[PDB]
């Protein structure tokens, strides 16, 4: 029953256009309207905070870091790199979702949706290199559709010879990238589940989407938006499955690991943040809520865990180093009341949420002193 | 006053990779030592 | 108990037996040849700490040099040597001119310590009259000594006596007041720092009870008759938690009762039977979390004083076979130097736990190629975090430092 | 050992004993010179 | 006055004599200080 | 070794008004204090 | 009596052409020929020292920094700002004398001459910001010549409405110029004596050459170069003179006041340095020898005298703050022995050069301690 | 003399006139009423200086409380209070027993203290015999006391002595050797530590001249029948330079002599009438100049023993008509602590001068209104840097720093 510290929020999302005739000139226009911009994901990187947009109709941009200018919404967002991606007539369309590597390489998928439906564009994998805020490589998605369904890439990891992988929730199933192969993957445990289909604060037949991979164990956890359900594959595999079914109570929402082995996710029908240690096995005795509120945590719609720096490993016992980052949009309401809080990027330090509970890794009480971070 | 939001802001930046800045770095030096200084830690 | 079993806490000091410093192995080998020092017949009975000093008190048997010690810098093949304190002139006791076995210690907002000298040899024969020590700890020296009047010393009835338990109320630092269990005796004597006059007092919930006699820790089992032992008082409520030692209850004084004088009814509170086995030594943090050792389980409970007194708000919080067998004292310190505009970024508050093994002393086998003696620690916050013990966390830093020794 | 070092040094400071100035010096020196090693400068 | 502080520290150190870990520690703040506002960062 | 060539380096650059290398000040902190202990000055 | 350290040595100059394929074309092509580059100023800010060369036959650019690169000669020079500036087909034909002020402009006296007396392009006063090595403005010299002996801007002084100063020792005049009026001044103080025409290590026609602005009494120092005397010009004064004559027993090379008062000057006789305290009477025995070598302070061709930095006034009373550099080639030479060592760039703490001497300020000996600063 | 004149040296301690630390004013008035203490009678005849500690030393004149004292944290209207060292004890001599009249001082390489006790009354009349006592600086306690036996305290033929300078060679740190000029007797102790030796030596070199008798300061003159003081032993050369008090002259005696036993032919050496004035007390650096201070000029000079001993390499480097009457101590230390790797950023020798006004003592006509006892000091290389007691300087770092107190 914790709430989580509060790092920014907004009543809705606006945008730094540059003066406010310019922005005036966007909301007459149609290019902004403040009642359809909705978060996909955030990340975090050095002092940028990314969050990405749906481009519905009335979304300037849709790659966007958090700026020091502030408005009656809250913080206003400022495109990334520049505007001359917010542009799409297909030049990034929508930023569904983002992925930071070791090597400061900013991976964005890019679904090509509008409305998150209409495929204006093909989607793409796009590659800026954060030191420089420039472009490396860009990549079509060809593998992006069922073959025989037809059909939204809504989930992305990232593993300096790379690898990436793409959960696709509509057409059910698993693209896996190669630094230049594509090779499209489909299983029953990628299918939605008809059953939790309804998400009843008072229906979605989508697949794949909640990816989280281990960099403990390089299991890939995932299950159907409409499942109650935690599978799982080895990526050691990436030419052609394990987890418990039914083990949860309510529908998962966005999933993440720490390096330490600790399985976040966000429990839909709670309005809270569960846990699961990949050191216990997988079944209800060892799943535990860390979080929950009824306000702040309705749809958390994007987890991700970071390390404090600089790195320096001899000083790391010291140290609990690895702190979450929870956008909790209200997905239920995507019919606002736009002056109330509705989109919250919350934070924690990973250990402090789980300590003395059936998730912690083994406390080694070995110094007179530790220190636990977070932003 | 006002040592609490500067050093919270501070180690904020630190913590999360960015480059900090040398006099907000001094200053709160400054600022923590002679808190400590005003608390007898030395004397 | 969820989550926890064999959790133990990061040892400060441990010990295979006791000994002391002599000076040099010449006059420590005078002392074993005169039966000044057996290290057979040495038990801690307390510890505390100030500054770089960490008190242990031992048990006043035949073959115990000194009573009151602090550890020292030298180390043996037993563990870290001990060092009477202030010198050895308080070891002295065939004069019975000072400190004959320091039972218990407790150190105040004012840096005196005080020491509760039972009088007692082997723990039962009363070589000489109890009494209370006070001693400067910036100076090592003496503030007052005062002799406990066999009057309040022992049952009048029964003649019987052992001061085993001491907490100390500085109200104004000069106006304080000290409490004594007399766990054999079965009373609570209170005395005043302004009068120096004494109060022994009695209840039904001071009595032991002879349906929790009989205690196991690791196999081995032995009795024990003994009534109030085991205090501890809250800084926040002014509550004396209390028990006997043949008990399975958590009972509790308040002690705005005794400010106003006129007492010598009191009002007694606390739950019975709350506890499935007995509690050994007691503590209160500051911020008003009650730590306890639970023989049967050989572990430690605890339980918020925001909390209602009942089995779902206790909780146990450490536990180990070997290292928790008795809890013979526990005391909590705050780090220092106490700086308070940055507390806020740190969790000040741990415990320190001495954890002999009384079951061994009992059947007088022990085994003294193994570890006997220990002192555990932990922050307080860390231990109790996420469990039904803790206090609310405003989580309003991007810090938190967690501090012990 | 700069671990044991640093371990012994905050002991004293959180017990409220007085602390070794060439202690204090030395540590400064250790952490210091790891930090310089992992490029934190 | 910063200058007599600094003066009566140095003075200390160049005698051999022990020194002040107060009046060190207050002077180092004054200095910085005094550097913080000259923009010498 | 070889401390005096980095401290009379870096004094000159900074009496030279130029910008000077946080790494070098940090190494050059590092081996005056180093030296400074060896010869018993906290001792 | 006294050496001062060297703080560069060369036996020849010698540039950074890029790789010594592009030095070996500019030999072969006469664009640089070693055994022509004479020094005429230095000067310094922040890690740049600059080295001016007399625009002969052989001499790529005329206005350089010493490089970190080195050569067989001694460190390699690269023209500044880049070498954009290295040509003249009158585009700096021949920077002749350098200045620093107190906003970080560098102004540079170009002569316009080549070989030191052919007039190839008009005479110019060019102001570079510091900051960053661009140039602010460029303004040519009318003022220039004689107007009836017809006749080279040698010298140069600077005091954020700025005013320079600018002696012309052949056609014998100080041009003033006021941040946009030039206007040329005449006096037979200026003048040429043929007395002291003759300089015998083992003749020079020439007029006001060695001057040197007193930041304390704002005199402008300066003598004839043919000339045994100390005049003074007080400028104040800047619409149509002090010192004595011949107070001095042998010709006065280049010359620099201090902040403090001390005015600076080479005896081209002794090979010395010799000085004299504003504070004192201009007379002989006010005039003492400073420091003097045989081999090392052959021709004084110039002196500037800089401040350690930063400047924090709070502490100036601990530190002799003051330091001078000395450019020493040998003019005697311009018949070389380019196998031994022909230009020095010495330098020394002011404090420490007159301390004890009649040229001294008067010593407060006020604190513990007092640290003395050059390069 | 050249570019000089009226150049001071800053000041670190001034009097109008001494005064002690009794311990309040009630316990000086006890001593002020019974003669223990007259300020009209306190006269300083050396300086000192190790750590924290400033010695100085008072002529046992009637109404002089303690004779060794170090100056101390308390300051009156006369100016900083002193303090007997090591205590009170050492100030006592009805008894006779410790310090009647510490006449000198000198720190060895080890920490220890050497003095010279006179043993006058009024710097006459000899109530006690002189003795050369040795405390250790890091304990404050005697290590060592020796009387200097009559058959060497004195001339043999007039029976005159006044031991008056001093100078101390630690050899080795466990074999030292003092020396002790006798200026009314004519002569020269020389003490070795390992027997407890004493032998006295005469000289014509340590007779006093008639034709330099009267020395003129600052308008007022008196007349001085006195021999061999100002002594002062070079570091590099082992030269104990000297010169009897009425005499314009600057002799030595090499020391390696003194080494080899069996010499009780010695060979002294020096210019005569090298000097227009007669010189006061003298003091060697480490680098080898020489100091020494000018009683007619009122002036201090120096000389460097690398160069010849003649005038055109004597100069003045110092002169003030008032600050430097009559230069009655002269000592010079280096900074602390001591790095050799950073000795060549750092001038680290500087000199500590006491500069009373002994012109004012003999007429007994003070104006205890004025400043009247000085502790000047200055850095060593920034008084004879240019001039032609320097030792060249090899200038080859970015910067210098010079030192003093
Ligand atoms: C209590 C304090 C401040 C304590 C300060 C010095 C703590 C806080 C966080 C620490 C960094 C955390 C992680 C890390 C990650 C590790 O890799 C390097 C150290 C560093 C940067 C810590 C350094 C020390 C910090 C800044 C004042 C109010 C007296
Ligand atoms: C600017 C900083 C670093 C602040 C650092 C230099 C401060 C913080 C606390 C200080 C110690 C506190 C107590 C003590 C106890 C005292 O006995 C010695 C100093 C020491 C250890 C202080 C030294 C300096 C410390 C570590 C952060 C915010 C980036
Ligand atoms: C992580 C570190 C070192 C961290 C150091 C600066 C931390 C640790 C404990 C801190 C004190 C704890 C309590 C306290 C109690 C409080 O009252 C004052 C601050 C103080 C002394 C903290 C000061 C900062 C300390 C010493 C290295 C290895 C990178
Ligand atoms: C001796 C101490 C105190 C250790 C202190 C001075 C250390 C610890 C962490 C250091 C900072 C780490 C990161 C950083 C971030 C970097 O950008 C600037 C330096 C700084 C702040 C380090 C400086 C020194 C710190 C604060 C303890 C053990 C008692
Ligand atoms: C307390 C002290 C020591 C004072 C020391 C820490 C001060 C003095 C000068 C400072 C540097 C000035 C310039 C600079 C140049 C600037 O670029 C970096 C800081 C630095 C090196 C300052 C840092 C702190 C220094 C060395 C004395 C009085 C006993
Ligand atoms: C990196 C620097 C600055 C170096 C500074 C921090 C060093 C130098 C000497 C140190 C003091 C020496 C003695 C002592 C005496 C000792 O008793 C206390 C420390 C102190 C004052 C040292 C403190 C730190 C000092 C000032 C320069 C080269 C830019
Ligand atoms: C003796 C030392 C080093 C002493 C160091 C701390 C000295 C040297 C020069 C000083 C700067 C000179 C001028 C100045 C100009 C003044 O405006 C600010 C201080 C500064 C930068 C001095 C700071 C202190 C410095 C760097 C070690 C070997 C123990
Ligand atoms: C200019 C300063 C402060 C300068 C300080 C760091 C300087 C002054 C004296 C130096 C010591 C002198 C001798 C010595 C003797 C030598 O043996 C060790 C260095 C030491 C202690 C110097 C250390 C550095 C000191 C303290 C501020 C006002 C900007």
């Amino acid at each position: 029953n914790k709430s989580l510290p509060i790092l920014h929020e907004w009543k809705f999302f606006d945008y730094d256009f540059g003066s406010d005739e310019r922005r005036q000139d966007a909301i007459l226009s149609g290019e902004y309207d403040y009642k359809n911009n909705y978060p996909s994901d955030i990340d975090q990187w050095h002092d940028k905070i990314f969050v990405t947009m749906l481009r519905y109709n009335g979304v300037p941009s849709s790659l966007n870091v958090i700026s020091k200018k502030v408005g009656d919404g809250g913080p206003l967002l400022q495109p990334y790199p520049d505007w001359s991606f917010a542009k799409y007539d297909c030049s990034i369309v929508s930023a569904s979702k983002l992925a930071i590597d070791k090597c400061d390489r900013l991976w964005v998928l890019d679904s090509g949706l509008v409305n998150n439906t209409q495929p204006m564009c093909s989607p793409k994998l796009l590659t800026f290199d954060l030191t420089t805020s420039q472009l490396l490589k860009q990549v079509e998605i060809p593998v992006a559709v069922n073959a025989t369904t037809g059909k939204r890439l809504s989930s992305l990891a990232v593993q300096c010879d790379t690898m990436v992988y793409i959960a696709d929730e509509k057409g059910e199933g698993l693209i896996v990238y190669h630094n230049d192969s594509f090779h499209r993957l489909t299983s029953n445990t990628f299918d939605y589940d008809p059953k939790f289909t309804k998400m009843t604060d008072g229906t979605a037949q989508d697949g794949i989407s909640g990816m989280a991979l281990s960099p403990m164990t390089n299991n890939l956890y995932y299950s159907p938006v409409a499942s109650t359900s935690l599978y799982y594959v080895n990526t050691e595999q990436f030419q052609q499955y394990e987890g418990v079914q039914n083990i949860l109570d309510t529908q998962s929402s966005a999933k993440v690991v720490s390096k330490s082995g600790v399985l976040f996710f966000g429990l839909v029908g709670d309005s809270a943040l569960g846990c699961w240690n990949e050191h216990r096995t997988l079944e209800r005795h060892n799943i535990r809520t860390v979080a929950q509120s009824d306000e702040t945590l309705q749809m958390i719609a994007s987890m991700k865990i970071k390390e404090a720096l600089p790195h320096v490993p001899i000083f790391d016992r010291y140290i609990n180093r690895e702190y979450i980052l929870v956008l909790s949009n209200k997905m239920q309401k995507m019919d606002f009341n736009f002056d109330d809080v509705n989109f919250r990027i919350m934070n924690a330090n990973v250990n402090e949420l789980i300590l003395n509970t059936r998730c912690e890794n083994p406390d080694n009480d070995r110094t007179p002193f530790k220190i636990s971070i977070h932003l | 006053v006002d040592v609490v939001s500067q050093i919270n802001s501070l180690v904020s930046s630190i913590v999360s990779g960015a480059n900090v800045s040398a006099v907000l770095l001094a200053q709160t030096l400054v600022n923590i030592l002679q808190i400590l200084i005003d608390a007898n830690v030395f004397a």
